[PDB]
Parts: C-alpha cells; structure tokens; sequence
C-alpha cells in the first residue's frame, strides 16, 4: 500500500539526538 | 486389445497427466509454505531487535502460497531487501570503525 | 462424442495438450529461477559491500538448482537464512561500536 | 570467512568478541 522500508539510523546523544547516519556512512 | 478398449487406456493415461500435474503444483505450494514457516522461526532464534525481525516477518508471511511463480518473486524481493539492509548495515559498520580508529578484516 | 473414430483421436490430442501444458510449467518455472538468478546477481553488483562479501553471495545464488523448482525453493531458503545469520552477526558488532562511541541507533522509514 | 574487527594499536589484534559485549 505504502512504498517504504524501515531503516537503521544513527543518533548522537550528545547533539541532542540528532541523525548522523549520513555523516557515518561516508567515511 | 479390441478398438473400444483403446478409449479405457487413454482417459487413464489422461487421469494420470491430471493428477501428476495437480499434485506438482500442490507440493510446490507446501514447499513454499514449509520454508516460509521454517524461515520464520529461524529468524526468531537470532539476536536481532524486535523491529528488525517484526519487519523481516512482515515480508516473509506475505509471500505469495498459491501461485509459485508469484512465490519465486516474493523471494527474490526479500532477498533483495536483505542485501540492501546488509550493505547499508556494513557501511554504516565500516563508518564507526573508522572513527574508533579501528580496523575489519576477514 | 462416443464414435470410436471420433473418440480416440480427441483423447489422443488431449493428452498431448495435458503433456505440453506439464512442460510449459516446468520451464516457466526453471525459467522463473533463471531470471530471478540472474537479477539478483546484477542486483548485488550494485550494492557497495566489499568483494569478499559479495563473492560469498554470489556464489550460493549461483548454485541454486536450476532444474528442480522444490530445491531450488529450499536453495533459495538457505539463501535467505545464511543472510539473517550474516545481518545477526553484523548487527552485534553494530551494537557494541554504538556504545563504544557513546551514540544510539533507531529504527525509521525511507 | 567471518568479519573481525582488528586493532591497530595492539598488533592487530581481534577485539571481535570483546566488542559484541560491550
Ligand atoms: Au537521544
Ligand atoms: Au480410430
Ligand atoms: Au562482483
């Protein structure tokens, strides 16, 4: 019905739970 | 051996082509749903969070059991899934061990 | 009918349709395998996981029977379990370089 | 072949295990 995928995803604790999964992955 | 037996052989040889051919798409059709069950119950003895495995479950019970060509396909796409969330997953792997100034090998 | 002349002929050419319709399955089947074998391979050439690992997946969809469509369906579960138990194993490792970097994971939509 | 996780400030060594520990 929905076109999607459920997804990992990186949080910094720190940055106040802020996404990092990009910045990870282009290492 | 007479002409009117020859009608005798054949619709037995047609039962035959009839019933071979109903029981090759039922064993198929149980042979999907053994491996879908079997399947799901071995990802139930991993490790893996209750999402990651709710999800896999999802994708698996929803493989199509009637027709096996639709069946073969089903199975194509979850494999597929599973190698997308893999590369996703090691790259995501190869990123943290690269800022624990650490290193992977095989 | 009930003609022997007419009888005999039309049952012998049903048989030859029940006969091609059984060889129709097969190879629409053993076809089905081919092109999904194949698809899957192109698929996973485009994914950016290390050679070694896509050796190993390559090499267990390559080996899927091609002939018999039962074992192929079991080749293709063995597939899938030996990914579940490979995603596990990365999964753990995962885990401890999260916390080892005091970070946190979550599950989302794409 | 399995996945390691080295270490190079100790020869290398396989810190594997340890990490899916802690
Ligand atoms: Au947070
Ligand atoms: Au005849
Ligand atoms: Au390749």
């Amino acid at each position: 019905p929905k076109r999607e995928r459920k997804t990992i995803r990186i949080r910094d604790p720190n940055q106040g739970g802020k996404d990092i999964t990009e910045e990870i992955m282009s290492g | 051996h007479s002409l009117q037996n020859v009608i005798p052989q054949q619709q037995a040889h047609i039962a035959e082509l009839q019933v071979y051919n109903n029981k090759l798409e039922r064993d198929l059709q149980n042979k999907i749903g053994s491996l879908t069950s079997s399947i799901e119950w071995y990802l139930r003895s991993m490790e893996l969070d209750p999402e990651i495995k709710a999800d896999i479950e999802q994708q698996i019970n929803s493989i199509d059991a009637i027709n096996p060509l639709h069946a073969f396909d089903d199975l194509e796409s979850v494999i597929r899934n599973l190698i997308s969330d893999y590369d996703k997953l090691f790259l995501m792997f190869k990123g943290l061990i690269q800022r624990s100034n650490y290193q992977y090998s095989f």
